[PDB]
């Protein structure tokens, strides 16, 4: 859990990146909060080829899946953290709902496969990195 | 962004 | 498609098995119609836990998903085929619907999982043999 | 059992 297996690939929140995963760099991305590293074995998850903004992510800190609406993938400045300075984060899609530390990776869903991660939250959202334009995972 |  | 993959085996109707099957055997069951082979990947199945008696399988000759309710598992016996003689077959569960040459292998899901995978039909009835019970696949 |  915490990241989406595709073909031979791990996708996982650039900041939450392992050891292991820098050994095994594909792909980074800072302005995304996003890391993809190559695996061995073959993943079961499918990218969503589509545009909905309606779908279901898990909640690490509730234990529980949520059905979710949130915007199409924006620019949006996010604040300092331990994680990044103040910055543009892109392909950033806002959604009201619950977070708490440790949200980041739960995995976003809808009926095509899978749409993001969250990787952001904060004043009552939930800031997911949308994923479906990486056409190259699948 | 999060990672808490 | 035609085969349930769990961990590190396939699952096939044996009937249908290939020379790799064969080659890769690890168990199989005329009187359930099922054979199971080592394979080198790991599966993305999961095998339902539950006594469910509705479900949604795959019909091959349609290419659509179909909802289905179906008994619980039973000894019938079946007619003589270019597959077996006639014979008690254990572990079948039926249900009213549509089917033709080539469906068999078409897979029986649940809420929980992987419940079972077509074998028979004939006279309105699909047969899904069972595979609940083999929890050494999970 | 089927497989036609
Ligand atoms: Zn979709
Ligand atoms: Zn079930």
């Amino acid at each position: 859990s915490g990241a989406i297996y595709v073909g031979n690939f791990r996708v996982v929140n650039r900041h939450l990146a392992t050891h292991n995963d820098w050994a095994n760099l594909v792909w980074e991305d800072s302005s995304r909060d996003l890391l993809v590293s190559s695996t061995t074995a073959q993943g079961c998850d499918t990218i969503a080829r589509c545009n909905c903004q309606t779908g279901v992510y898990y909640c690490n800190s509730r234990r529980k899946h949520y059905p979710v609406s949130f915007s199409k993938p924006s620019l949006i400045y996010v604040e300092a953290s331990e994680y990044y300075p103040a910055r543009y984060q892109s392909h950033l899609m806002l959604a009201q709902g619950h977070s708490e530390p440790g949200d980041a990776g739960g995995i976003l869903r809808c009926q095509h496969g899978v749409v993001g991660i969250v990787s952001t939250g904060g004043n009552g959202l939930v800031g997911f990195a949308d994923v479906r334009d990486l056409l190259w995972l699948d | 962004t999060l990672g808490k």
